[PDB]
């Protein structure tokens, strides 16, 4: 139902900068960012 | 009590403590018998009404008297009741004072005026004598109901003059019957009631309006200065539990909708989002009618 | 429909006595029982006649066993000798075959 | 067309459901209640004579009172005697049932009974859902006793007025006669004597109660103890009769007890715990919704109610309204399945609409041919009609489809 | 059913009649106004 | 003890649809304490006071 009736009928971007400055920082090394889940 | 195991059936649970009940009658001692309980439990009582009067005017057991003997037959008579009960008040009873002095006197013995009392407190029919030409039934009085029936209660006759009646050994008052519930008003007043007890597993709330509809119909047949003060209106709760489900429902929904509609910043696909939920609603209520369950915080939740 | 008669004899006692010693604490006692439709009953000379219809759909021997739960609740109140006996397995539609 | 549907649907009558013939029934007569066993008895023989005196009945069982069985609660003096038919097709093809009935009806007669010709098989499923006989019954319920029973009397009067009813009675609750046995307790003392012991001469002496019983192996025969018929025949009979005192006294009961005829109730019914009286209407020639019509009116307009007295028309009427009601609101129904169901074949409302249409024209020809056949409308028709609908919808496709 | 009338015919008959008188005005009538305000109801 | 000392109700009057008990008891002046049990007066079958 919900298709047929989608099928008939910014602030964002600031998010998603905050979440890719930290992302990159995490690959950087994984283990730690495990350590830091695990404590 | 007899407590069942979960998911039994609560007419075969009586049924079935029916057939066992029957088994013990011969037991257990002479006279007694194992009286099964009523179709509910203590969760079961619903409504509740005191039995008050503004004029002093009347009786204490003059007011349960009241509800006893119409109250509650008026009210037993509503759909899902599994009984009405009357609480405190005080029961009329014919209290004969025996008097030792008298009985010596006499030389009376107790068993003697009891076996006289027994006695002297009914009726019966000999069939129909056919008198002009009907067949005529035929009544003859006997039962005690003027304090002067109990005082000429005869106890001991002498051939050729006067009977020694109950009266002549005992004192015959209307006397209040030793009590076993005291119900009591605020610290104003001591009074008679009743509770409005739900049959198990029915709706309490259509119960109480029922209960309120038929005391409004009832209010017009009381004394003057007797009013109904409920006591305890479980239908209450019932409303206050049932709205603040509703009140969630739509704040989620108006939140949902407009965090969904800030996101999208397309109203219509904000809205699709949206109608979502009304037909959310429809399918889960529609599922409910079936199984068998019923709007309540729990399943409103 | 389903219907179940109470019958009771309350040897010699006028009816406004069955009436207020039994058909009448029984009527009242059996119009809550589960579902019952309506309850005619009468009192007689000296026996007392209540009838409990049942609505719609109710299984016949459950209104049995039903009836019969609140009958033993209410032996104890009515009269001294009497005793309220359950009616047959049948009714007035049931007068299949007569013979004299 | 549609509006020509206006004439027959005036001449047609209303009845619940037809006439269905079983070839027995059973006259019953509202008959009342001041009467003995013996005059019971000839009654029986009596009339069954003239049940069968009429040519066509067969066979002829007469009853009084009750049969051994809780089913049967009939008092002496409730005759209902099972009346069985030589087959219909015997007699010659001159007549219906209700010459039949309509010749037991004159040949009966017997004032103080009003004699009700009903079927076996639709008497008693009548009777346990709503507890007339009649097909046509008022039953008036209240809290007073008297009250209800003036209601019941009026509209008695009232209800024979109207031109379909042939014999209108209403049963009298406070229409009883006693012999009231006043015992005097002070009188009792001075005989060194009790309530109890002076009853024992009015229950086995006066009347016949049973001290106990004769067993004869499976066999079980009451045991009777009673005085003489002598001094049991009267009132001043019973003034009379004589009782041995416990200090060995020799005295009459007019010596202990003032004994006074009086009335009182009959027999107490009681429907729901609320006490009712009921009135027996018996018609069979006019239809017989119409009736309740006129005597619904007649007794709106020449009879006020008393107060905690209500007047409600049950029995056969009172089960065509539970109907009606279901009934009709049953075309909301079949119509939006019917044309949901055609607006799936063509997905538009115009050649759905359209030949939903053509049911608005079935109607109007059956309720015509109802009239033709002196058919009335019945829950029968209601259902003739609720099928109906689904072909003539059917005939409407097809012209449409091809 | 509308005819013969034995055992219970009584009932059957007033089921029958209805459905009977009804599909002859039915029927007959459809064959001329489904193609009168069919013809008025396209153009 | 049964009905002087207690208050056993030894039958009951009938009003209608209505019931009463019957109480038979002695005054509450034999029955105020186990002395005053003690006192308990009874009349004896052979017409004894006790």
């Amino acid at each position: 139902v919900i298709p047929i009736l989608m099928g008939y009928w910014p602030l964002n971007r600031f998010l998603i900068r905050v979440y890719h400055p930290l992302l990159l920082k995490v690959l950087h090394w994984p283990k730690t960012t495990l350590l830091v889940a695990a404590l | 009590y007899v407590i069942f195991e979960d998911g039994t059936d609560p007419y075969w649970a009586r049924s079935r403590v029916l057939e066992y009940l029957n088994q013990v009658q011969g037991k257990l001692p002479a006279g007694v018998s194992a009286e099964l309980g009523p179709d509910a439990t203590g969760v079961g009582w619903i409504y509740e009404y005191a039995l008050v009067d503004r004029s002093g005017k009347h009786d204490l057991a003059d007011l349960r008297s009241l509800q006893d003997w119409f109250l509650k037959y008026e009210l037993k008579t509503i759909p899902d009741v599994a009984e009405v009960a009357s609480v405190g008040g005080v029961v009329k009873e014919y209290q004969v004072v025996i008097d030792p002095q008298r009985l010596a006197q006499y030389g009376i013995s107790l068993a003697e005026v009891k076996s006289a009392l027994d006695a002297s407190n009914q009726e019966a029919g000999g069939s129909s004598i056919e008198l002009a030409e009907a067949e005529y039934m035929v009544r003859a009085s006997g039962y005690l109901q003027t304090l002067d029936d109990f005082n000429h209660i005869v106890l001991k006759a002498s051939e050729n003059g006067v009977p020694v009646y109950l009266r002549d050994v005992a004192k015959v008052q209307i006397g209040p019957e030793m009590r076993r519930g005291i119900a009591e008003l605020n610290g104003e007043g001591e009074v008679a009631g009743g509770v409005v007890i739900l049959r198990s597993g029915k709706n309490a709330r259509e119960v109480i309006a029922a209960v309120k509809d038929k005391l409004e119909t009832l209010k017009s047949s009381l004394p003057e200065g007797v009013e109904i003060v409920t006591t305890y209106d479980r239908s209450q709760l019932i409303d206050r539990a049932i709205d603040n489900l509703s009140g969630k429902l739509l704040e989620e929904f108006i939140v949902v909708a407009v965090v969904c509609a800030l996101f999208l910043w397309h109203v219509r696909s904000a809205l699709v989002a949206i109608i979502s939920l009304p037909l959310g609603l429809c399918i889960a209520f529609i599922v409910m009618h079936f199984q068998g369950l019923n709007a309540n915080i729990m399943s409103l939740g | 429909d389903v219907q179940v008669i109470i019958k009771t004899s309350y040897p010699g006692q006028a009816p406004q006595i069955v009436e207020n010693q039994v058909t009448y604490p029984l009527t009242t006692t059996m119009l809550s029982v589960p579902g019952a439709k309506t309850v005619r009953g009468f009192s007689q000379f000296g026996d007392s006649y209540v009838y409990v219809i049942f609505e719609d759909g109710t299984d016949p021997y459950w209104a049995r066993s039903r009836v019969l739960e609140y009958l033993n609740q209410v032996q104890g109140k009515l009269p001294a000798g009497v005793s309220a006996e359950l009616g047959p397995d049948a009714t007035g539609v049931g007068w299949i075959y007569e013979y004299a | 067309s549609v509006l020509t549907v206006l004439w027959p649907l005036n001449k047609v009558g209303g009845e619940f459901l037809p006439q269905i013939n079983e070839g027995d029934l059973l006259y019953m007569p509202s008959t009342l209640p001041g009467i003995s066993a013996a005059e019971a008895a000839s009654m029986l023989q009596k009339t069954d004579k003239l049940i069968m005196s009429v040519p066509e009945v067969a066979r002829v069982f007469g009853k009084t009172g009750k049969a051994e069985t809780a089913t049967d609660s009939a008092p002496l003096e409730m005759v209902e005697t099972t009346i069985q038919l030589k087959p219909q097709e015997q007699w010659r093809p001159g007549m219906t049932m209700d010459k039949i009935i309509e010749e037991l009806d004159n040949t009966v007669r017997l004032p103080g009974l009003a004699n009700l010709w009903v079927p076996p098989i639709r008497n008693r499923i009548d009777m346990l859902s709503t507890g007339i006989k009649s097909p046509i019954g008022i039953k008036v319920s209240g809290t007073v006793l008297a009250d209800i029973d003036a209601m019941a009397e009026q509209i008695e009067e009232v209800a024979r007025t109207v031109p379909g009813v042939a014999s209108a009675l209403a049963e009298r609750l406070e229409g009883g006669r006693y012999i009231n046995v006043e015992i005097n307790r002070e009188k009792a003392a001075r005989y060194g004597m009790t309530v109890a012991d002076v009853q024992l001469f009015v229950t086995s002496a006066v009347g016949g109660a049973m001290v106990g019983e004769t067993v004869e192996g499976i066999a079980r025969y009451p045991i009777n103890l009673r005085y003489p018929q002598s001094w049991r025949d009267s009132p001043q009979a019973l003034r009379q009769l004589p009782i041995l005192t416990p200090m060995k006294q020799q005295i009459t009961l007019a010596d202990v007890a003032d004994i006074k005829v009086s009335t009182g109730p009959s027999m107490l019914k009681t429907e729901n715990a609320r006490p009712t009286s009921w009135i027996y209407i018996d018609a069979r020639d006019r239809d017989m919704v119409s009736v309740v019509h006129d005597l619904q009116k007649a007794i709106a307009e020449k009879v006020q109610l008393k107060p905690g007295t209500s007047v409600a028309f049950s029995g056969q009427f009172e089960l065509l309204e539970r109907a009606n009601h279901k009934l009709k609101l049953m075309v909301p129904m079949t119509l939006m399945i019917i044309f949901v169901l055609l607006y799936l074949a063509f997905r538009r409302v115009g050649e759905a609409l359209l030949i939903i249409s053509s049911v608005p024209f079935a109607l109007v020809g059956g309720i015509w041919l109802l009239w033709w056949m002196g058919f009335h409308l019945s829950v029968a028709t209601g259902t003739g009609f609720i099928a109906l609908a689904g072909v003539a919808a059917e005939f409407g496709v097809v012209m449409l489809m091809y | 059913i509308l005819w013969g009338t034995g055992a219970g015919s009584e009932v059957m008959s007033r089921i029958a009649a209805p459905m009977i008188g009804g599909m002859i005005t039915a029927p007959l009538l459809s064959l001329f106004i489904i193609p009168a305000a069919y013809k008025l109801m396209w153009l």
